[PDB]
RNA sequence: UCUGAGAGUUUGAUCCUGGCUCAGGAUUAACGCUGGCGGCAUGCCUAAUACAUGCAAGUCGAUCGAAAGUAGUAAUACUUUAGAGGCGAACGGGUGAGUAACACGUAUCCAAUCUACCUUAUAAUGGGGGAUAACUAGUUGAAAGACUAGCUAAUACCGCAUAAGAACUUUGGUUCGCAUGAAUCAAAGUUGAAAGGACCUGCAAGGGUUCGUUAUUUGAUGAGGGUGCGCCAUAUCAGCUAGUUGGUGGGGUAACGGCCUACCAAGGCAAUGACGUGUAGCUAUGCUGAGAAGUAGAAUAGCCACAAUGGGACUGAGACACGGCCCAUACUCCUACGGGAGGCAGCAGUAGGGAAUUUUUCACAAUGAGCGAAAGCUUGAUGGAGCAAUGCCGCG
RNA sequence: UGUACCAUUUUGAAUAAGUGACGACUAACUAUGUGCCAGCAGUCGCGGUAAUACAUAGGUCGCAAGCGUUAUCCGGAUUUAUUGGGCGUAAAGCAAGCGCAGGCGGAUUGAAAAGUCUGGUGUUAAAGGCAGCUGCUUAACAGUUGUAUGCAUUGGAAAC
């Protein structure tokens, strides 16, 4: 919402992302590449959950199975 | 609030309610730490947080509390004069069910919390609704009347095995006690004094 | 009468070089807030040579406040001791 | 948006502008009258309307002090 | 103007006032210059623990008492006092 | 009588210097998963952004004329209020934009000040005059209104007589002071007040209580000024200041003061940090720490400042006035196109910004305020009830 | 507000459990799948076909109507060290000297009393802080009494 660009991780396995999105950025810092700082919040917004999941899906943002 | 396999907690430290009726029971006679992975070795060595924790919970599991009420506790006890190494075991024998299980009239002791829970029981001169009263010695906790009708009452009634720093008075039901409970009545289940200083390290 | 007093500043004279004014210096040992060391500091207040006092440069002069006669001008000079300069 | 009170208050001191203001100007014209012609006869005059209005607030308490003391030390000086 | 009267410091259902001398454009609940004692809409006896002292002071010097506040000092019986006092 | 816990990590392995990370608390918190209830407290940190709509300060007929309504044959009785007048609207509520300095905290001197109502005490409250609201009529308009001419009332306004005491000077004494200077006289000169209302008694005349008024006296509260000390970062900001420094006479301010004025001078501050830049309401306090202290100035409470932006002034004891007035700027809205209306940083709420923070609620019932003798009246202050696991505590 | 609460009032376990972690720091491990791919991660670091670190499953642990993640502040950090650190070889002694202002500084006597110490008084608003007590079923909370810190003035002490 400001005026800074910010490379940030999709943390999860297979993302929505089509080079036009919203997305809700957290705090973070990968090590494995240089420069990235940041994650995105999944499950929020217009990005997707991360389904076939049921370990620590309250970080990743599943529906509980039920 | 609690959980409901107190049998596999008990298991794993060793120490049941101190009757060992969780850990006789009718089966197996099971002596080691419950799961697929309980008969293997590396048993000791524990490392002093390691065994800390352990005992921690031993301490705080034999009386249904949750750790939140621990810290409280610890807090308001903790400020006072000295070594208040006499005081801080009444006040944690002082709750008002652990005292009901310990005056004779429940079969356990979290049953005698639904009892408790569940208004049956009156204090010394009003009545009790919240199972975490501090009690002192000298209040007449005398039990209620329209459960002392009830189809279970016969247990209950067989307070004649009873720990000596309770003055039960049954028939009159005066429900009084004194006379504190000494180290004698607090059986090696959890009998230790450093987890003050763990909670001193974790509670200010 | 019990008439309320009046502070009282000890200093001395630096300069004088305008009509009735001498800028005098009056210096104080404050402490420090975190070192606890006293240092000296100085500041210049200004008084009047009404008359009767003239209290020239180099003039030992005890100082008392009084209703601002001007601007930045408050105080009084007083009895001279070790008069010289 | 208006209050009741807020607009009757308005009304009310315009009219007394217009007494206040005629007041203090008979002040001003008798003093400078009497500072032209210097004589013991207008001062009390000046004395009469400084005091009055005064009395009434018109004028602060003060201002009256200040003109009578001044005035009079004029003619001492002259007498 | 200064107005022996009271100032809330309770909680939800449950008031506390307190005797106190204070100005009439202070707030409630602000500022005030002297304490007298505290009541308590529920303490069923005794419910004003007067002071006696500076109150008499203060009335003597033309302390103005509220309608409620008067109340309290008639009850006591400090309201002879000062009458007789005035006399 | 205070009072302190450590570990992982450079190396083939070791010791040391040294940086990073973790174990503990805490918040005006937000997000994901999940979710039953109760007792307390908190809840636009961002756009001092713009605001639909509805409420947020009125009161007195025991100040006054008139009008209206209900009863009454009438005389009149009761009720109601548009307007004149008194009082309050400067309190209370909100926000923190601006502000780096007497703003604030602390200690002070006001021989350099004010204070309406209130406290105590002490003299009076006599008698006249001229006006205008409401109303009537006319012009101009859909209306808001506006203009013009007559008619009235008083605790509205303006004279007059009168000063116990006041205020201003004069004469010499007193006691003196901290330099200017105050303090007290005795005599004199000069100047100066107002209004009645309600009720009772009395054939009347007259008398009386109470409210209110003028002139004073005591204090107190509240406001204002000055001063010592404390109170951010930066020298990769070294000169700044021409009403700035001082005197004289005068003017002005509640008061001292270049606050202002005319003249005479050339000073003042500055390396012990001026000036400039950036930032910020300050404080009691909140969280943390064994302590020294670090950190944020939630809530609430003190002080200051502000009310779309920028200026000016009236009334008043007190304003240069959040929901008073005048002018300019910006913005929106209405119109019958001539003219006007507007200020939610008051309670909700809307739009927008945001990761994110609530009823377009009820009652003055208690506390508090303003007016009133009371009846009362007004109180989005306040007290409750909604909303939200937002935090603490408790129970399932 | 027919609100808190109360009663032998009907029915009845009926209306109510989630989240993080399990290689070490740090309490708690096995199988299946994948095979430097997909992914985890506060730090060390795991994954190259026998993964207790990934995915899934079982078990287990730390919490609980809350649990994790993120942001900010403090501690731990003696890691700006007055209390409480260092400058040969690890960061750090200017290339050296003449040196004003500043800081420090021989011995003895006298006075004053600015520092220094002490007594009295005033004040440092209330809430909060700590102690005791009371009241809410105890608590959270509310009230209650106690509880300092500094500044100014005055009276003494005279070792530095
Ligand atoms: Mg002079
Ligand atoms: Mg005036
Ligand atoms: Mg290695
Ligand atoms: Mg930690
Ligand atoms: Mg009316
Ligand atoms: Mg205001
Ligand atoms: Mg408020
Ligand atoms: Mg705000
Ligand atoms: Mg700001
Ligand atoms: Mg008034
Ligand atoms: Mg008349
Ligand atoms: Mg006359
Ligand atoms: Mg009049
Ligand atoms: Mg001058
Ligand atoms: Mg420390
Ligand atoms: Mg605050
Ligand atoms: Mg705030
Ligand atoms: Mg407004
Ligand atoms: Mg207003
Ligand atoms: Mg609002
Ligand atoms: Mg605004
Ligand atoms: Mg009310
Ligand atoms: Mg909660
Ligand atoms: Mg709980
Ligand atoms: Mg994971
Ligand atoms: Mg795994
Ligand atoms: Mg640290
Ligand atoms: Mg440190
Ligand atoms: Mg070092
Ligand atoms: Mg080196
Ligand atoms: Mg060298
Ligand atoms: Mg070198
Ligand atoms: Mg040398
Ligand atoms: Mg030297
Ligand atoms: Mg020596
Ligand atoms: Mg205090
Ligand atoms: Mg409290």
């Amino acid at each position: 919402t400001n005026g800074f660009e910010v490379l940030t991780y999709i943390p999860g396995e297979g993302h929505n992302l089509q080079e036009h999105s919203v997305t809700l950025l957290r705090g973070g810092r990968v090590k494995d590449l240089p420069g990235v700082r940041y994650h995105i919040v999944r499950g929020t917004l217009d990005t997707v959950g991360v389904e076939k999941r049921r370990q620590q899906r309250s970080a990743y943002g599943a529906k509980k199975p039920k | 609030k609690y959980t409901g396999s107190i049998f596999k907690r008990s298991r794993r430290l060793g120490f049941s309610l101190l009757e060992n009726n969780k850990e006789f029971s009718k089966g197996k006679k099971r002596k080691t730490i419950p799961g697929q992975h309980g008969n293997r070795f590396r048993s000791s060595t524990m490392s002093g947080y390691a065994q800390q924790l352990q005992e921690k919970q031993r301490m705080q599991y034999m009386y249904g509390i949750t750790d939140k009420q621990f810290r409280r506790l610890f807090r308001l006890v903790l400020k006072q004069r000295g070594n208040l190494a006499v005081n801080l075991f009444r006040v944690l024998e002082s709750r008002l069910d652990n005292i009901v299980y310990r005056m004779g009239f429940a079969p356990t002791r979290r049953s005698a919390r639904q009892l408790v829970n569940h208004g049956h029981v009156l204090l010394n001169d009003r009545t009790v609704d919240t199972p975490s009263i501090i009690l002192n010695p000298g209040d007449k906790v005398r039990l209620k009347a329209k459960t002392i009708k009830i189809p279970i009452v016969k247990a209950a009634s067989e307070s004649g095995v009873v720990s000596p720093f309770v003055e039960t008075n049954n028939k009159t039901f005066e429900g009084t006690y004194v006379r504190f409970p000494e180290r004698s009545e607090l059986p090696a289940g959890i009998n230790e004094s450093y987890v003050v200083e763990w909670y001193k390290r974790l509670v200010k | 009468m019990k008439r309320n007093q009046r502070k009282v500043l000890i200093g001395i004279v630096k300069s004088t070089k305008n009509a009735k004014t001498a800028t005098v210096q009056v210096e104080s040992r404050f402490k420090h807030p975190l070192y606890h060391k006293s240092v000296v500091r100085h500041k210049k207040y200004q008084a009047h040579n009404e008359g009767e006092v003239l209290a020239k440069d180099g003039d030992k002069v005890q100082i008392v406040e009084t209703r601002p006669l001007s601007a930045t001008k408050r105080f009084r000079i007083a009895k001279i001791i070790e008069r010289a300069k | 948006a208006n209050i009741k009170s807020n607009e009757k208050r308005l009304r009310q001191n315009i009219k007394r502008n217009l007494n206040n203001k005629g007041q203090k100007t008979k002040l001003k014209t008798n003093v400078k009258n009497f500072h032209k012609e210097i004589n013991l006869d207008n001062l009390g005059n000046v004395y009469s309307q400084a005091d009055r209005l005064a009395r009434k607030g018109i004028i602060s308490t003060n201002r009256a002090r200040r003109l009578k003391s001044r005035n009079v030390a004029v003619l001492n000086k002259t007498q | 103007m200064v107005k022996i009267r009271l100032m809330r410091m309770g909680r939800v259902h449950y008031p506390t006032y307190r005797i106190v001398a204070v100005d009439s454009r202070v707030k409630r609940d602000g500022k005030y210059i002297a304490l007298i004692g505290h009541l308590n809409p529920a303490l069923k006896e005794n419910k004003c623990k007067i002071d006696e002292a500076v109150a008499l002071e203060w009335l003597n010097k033309g302390a103005k008492p509220t309608d409620t506040v008067r109340s309290l000092f008639s009850q006591t019986g400090l309201w002879k006092k000062f009458v007789e006092s005035k006399k």
